[PDB]
């Protein structure tokens, strides 16, 4: 359920099959970074992305 | 006398209350005693094969652990019974004794299932009172003595009489290879003493690098 | 008229009940705050031990009904998870800050500028603790490490024998330092393993140089001591090779199945030879060793160890250098194992610790580590010991990354309530009550460290509040903001120069959580208990 969002945020294309996952598929990002929040837990953050 | 069609309308939507009142308190009521329902009424109604190797296993058998050798739990009441019983997952196995004072077999079984308890750490070993349970009073009669055994809400172990089936002196020889030879008691693993404990908590993954 | 099944209270009534709530968790940890404070203990239905001194501890192993009382319950975990000390002077705080509250409330004071009070003191409180009551860690050197360790394990089963255990903890806190990118040091605790065993005296209580494990070796045949250890950490079993699912074996010539049941373990003996024969001396696996792979280690002279636990691989991993590894795969599609992913030690040995025994990795190269092993009188002291010993690691790591450190003594507390009474008639008409009843409720802590001495509670925190009141209006004798609590003799005394220091940010988050708290809870006017 979260693949529509994910696409849109970042801009990545799924694949479905290995033939297809070419370059032009990716979303870039500036920084793709996992912060702790104080022992609270670990939370995944990806800040910039090209055509956001 | 006329009027049979009455359709209460407003009566029954205006005294909720009250109804849910009762009907709360009988849906424990036979939720607790139907927990029980399919235990009763129908059971009471219804050289080597010289065991050279039972001394030796009784031998090994003595030695429980280290720290004490804990008890058997006790239930105190049908809502305790049911809400302890509800709790955990499928992979737990658990087995239940009902019993009374006094009575034959109560003791040796007891002991045997203290010590099956210290060397089945799996298993969650427990026994009930009779007056507790709030069974009928023909169980209270003819059927104490029952080696009942839970998994997960539904029945696996169907035991009852079982002290025509062991004997009063059996040991815990004898009804752990009775137990196991049915397929319910759990494959032993070789189990180990460590100094006393380690796993104090793992929740934080902060443990090491070596950035420049 | 409402027609909901269910009981409902509102007004005063629910207000009074969460105030009685909050009260009775206070109190029930109430009498185990500072050096004079003593431990409790819990039986559980079972019959299980614990005695113990953390508040956290006591409220988790509680089982709670009152959905403020959790509240507060959550609270103190919460201070114990991203502080680690104080999880009892924050719930004493938000209870006694909940209590001062409602009685405003019942003055006909509306709960919204309460709020607002109490969230202009807890600011001004935390602007006035940064600028003032802060001392820098920089010019105090270890003394001030060995200080706030010798504070954070008083009242606790370890607190006499502190001038040993703060040594071992600082000891092993610097041990494990490590720096990471933007330069700034960082302190990874819980990486320190904690080990207990009943035995003797808690003075033998020894600090690993090193890592320890709390396994054995396999078999009696391998050597119990290597020198020049080469430690090899695997992330698989050494088995014999059963086909996975999708794979079956039909036989239609029967010559065959010698030869498929031979290879169904030289494909293991050989990922054994191929790993035995870079050198590698000690054999560490999260998986299982069955007999076959245990004899071929034997008749090499090596060790190998089974059902290590994965934390403490990666663990011995990091500090001696080996890489994990989940298979003996590399790129160019074969099985290969160099020599550059070995560990290596300086000695492994398998030491008897009270008729039992655990592996030591001694002197770890290219990284060093540390570990703890407890030694007591039986289980629940030594719990009690490693409790206390994971609360002086998280105090000294506190005070390591943020270099300010605070008075104990409750001169903390006492600063700031003379310094918000003050600030008060500054501000609003009617927050200002508000505020002055933050500063009352922060007086809690001081009176009841003295209390628990037995001590005139009244006449000290009078003497406390008056040296502060006159450190505060004379410039020229702003040094009495020192002034704490002396528990052994029941009078005023120099903290700082007596050696009794906390990290500023215990108090910081304490004050906001109990804050914080406290709102949530004022803002309850109504309750709608749904009958189950
Ligand atoms: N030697 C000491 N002299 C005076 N006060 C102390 C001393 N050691 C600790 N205290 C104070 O006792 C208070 C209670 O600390 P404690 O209850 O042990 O921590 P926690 O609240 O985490 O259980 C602390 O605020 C500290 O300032
Ligand atoms: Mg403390």
């Amino acid at each position: 359920e979260d693949i529509e969002f994910i696409c849109k945020t970042i801009g990545t294309k799924p694949v479905a099959h290995i033939d297809q996952f070419t370059a032009d598929m990716l979303g870039s990002a500036e920084l793709a970074e996992e912060v702790n929040l104080n022992g609270s837990g670990k939370l995944l953050k990806i800040t910039g992305c090209a055509s956001p | 006398l006329a009027g049979e069609g009455i359709s209460v309308n407003t009566g029954p939507k205006g005294v909720i209350n009250d109804w849910r009142r009762f009907k709360q308190l009988e849906t424990e009521q036979r939720e607790e005693q139907c927990r029980e329902m399919e235990r009763l009424i129908k059971k009471l109604s219804m050289f080597l094969q010289q065991y050279r190797k039972q001394r030796m296993e009784e031998m090994r058998q003595q030695l429980h652990k280290g720290p004490q050798f804990k008890q058997v739990f006790e239930i105190s009441s049908g809502e305790g019974f049911l809400d302890m019983i509800d709790k955990e997952q499928k992979s737990i196995v658990i087995m239940v004794h009902i019993y009374e004072d006094g009575i034959p077999g109560t003791e040796a079984m007891n002991g045997c299932m203290i010590c099956l308890a210290a060397e089945y750490p799996a298993v969650k070993f427990c026994k009930v009172k009779s007056s507790v349970i709030g069974a009928s009073s023909q169980f209270t009669r003819n059927a104490l003595p029952a080696l009942l055994i839970y998994k997960g809400g539904e029945l696996i172990g169907n035991f009852v009489r079982v002290t025509d089936q062991l004997g009063d002196d059996f040991f815990a020889v004898d009804l752990e290879a009775f137990l196991q030879e049915f397929g319910l008691l759990p494959e032993k693993e070789v189990l180990v003493l460590t100094s006393v404990r380690n796993s104090a908590t793992c929740h934080s993954e902060d443990s090491d690098l070596e950035i420049d | 008229p409402l027609s909901v099944f269910g009981d409902r209270s509102t007004g005063e009534t629910i207000r009074s009940q969460n105030v009685m709530a909050a009260a009775s968790i206070a109190n029930i940890v109430k009498s185990s705050l500072g050096p004079v404070g003593l431990d409790k203990m819990l039986v559980d239905d079972i019959g299980d031990v614990t005695i113990t001194n953390d508040g956290a501890t006591i409220l988790k192993l509680l089982e709670v009904e009152h959905p403020a009382a959790k509240v507060l319950c959550e609270l103190a975990d919460l201070q114990d998870k991203e502080v680690g000390d104080g999880t009892t002077s924050v719930v004493i705080i938000a209870a006694e800050l909940l209590k001062n509250a409602d009685e405003l409330v019942k003055q006909k004071i509306h709960p919204t500028s309460v709020i607002s009070g109490y969230r202009l003191a807890c600011k001004e409180a935390v602007r006035y603790i940064n600028e003032n009551l802060i001392v820098n860690t920089d010019e105090l050197g270890r003394d001030c490490l060995i200080n706030a360790a010798k504070t954070s394990m008083s009242s606790k089963i370890i607190g006499i024998n502190g001038d040993f255990f703060a040594n071992m903890v600082v000891d092993a806190v610097l041990a494990i330092k490590y720096t990471d990118i933007r330069g700034q040091p960082r302190y990874p605790v819980n990486s320190v393993n904690i080990l207990k065993a009943h035995g003797r005296s808690q003075m033998e209580s020894m600090l690993i140089s090193g890592y320890a494990l709390n396994c054995v070796v396999g078999s009696q045949g391998m050597p119990k001591r290597i020198v020049n250890a080469k430690i090899a950490c695997l992330d698989f079993s050494l088995q014999k090779t059963k086909m996975k699912l999708g794979v079956q074996v039909v036989i239609t010539d029967p010559e065959k199945l010698d030869q498929i049941r031979q290879r169904e373990s030289d494909i293991t003996k050989e990922r054994i030879q191929k790993i035995l024969a870079t050198g590698a001396n000690v054999i560490l696996t999260t998986g299982g060793i069955d007999d076959m792979c245990l004899k071929y280690f034997v008749e090499a002279g090596a060790m190998a160890v089974r059902r290590v636990l994965k934390r403490d691989l990666k663990r011995i991993a990091k500090a001696s250098g080996a890489t994990i590894l989940s298979t003996l795969a590399n790129l160019e599609g074969e099985e290969t194992f160099e020599a550059a992913m070995l560990g290596q030690a300086e000695e492994v040995v398998q030491e008897r610790i009270c008729d039992d025994e655990l592996i030591l990795i001694k002197n770890t190269k290219a990284r060093t580590s540390a570990s703890i092993i407890l030694r007591g009188a039986n289980d629940f002291m030594c719990d009690e010991m490693e409790r206390s010993l994971h609360d002086a690691l998280c105090v000294v790591k506190r005070v390591l990354e943020s270099k300010s450190v605070v008075p104990g003594g409750g001169a903390v507390e006492a600063a700031l309530s003379i310094y918000l009474e003050n600030y008060a008639t500054s501000m609003g008409s009617r927050e200002q009550l508000a505020i002055a009843e933050f500063a009352r409720s922060l007086l809690v802590i001081p009176n009841t460290l003295a209390v628990n001495a037995a001590q005139d509670s009244t006449d000290l925190v009078a003497k406390l509040r008056a040296f502060h009141n006159e450190a505060q209006v004379n410039p020229e004798r702003k040094n009495l903001k020192w002034i704490g609590l002396d528990l052994s003799n029941g009078k005023p005394r120099d903290n700082k120069q007596a050696g009794v220091f906390e990290p500023t940010i215990v108090k910081v988050k304490s004050l906001k959580f109990a804050t914080e708290a406290a709102i949530t809870i004022l803002r309850i006017d109504d309750l709608i208990k749904l009958h189950p």
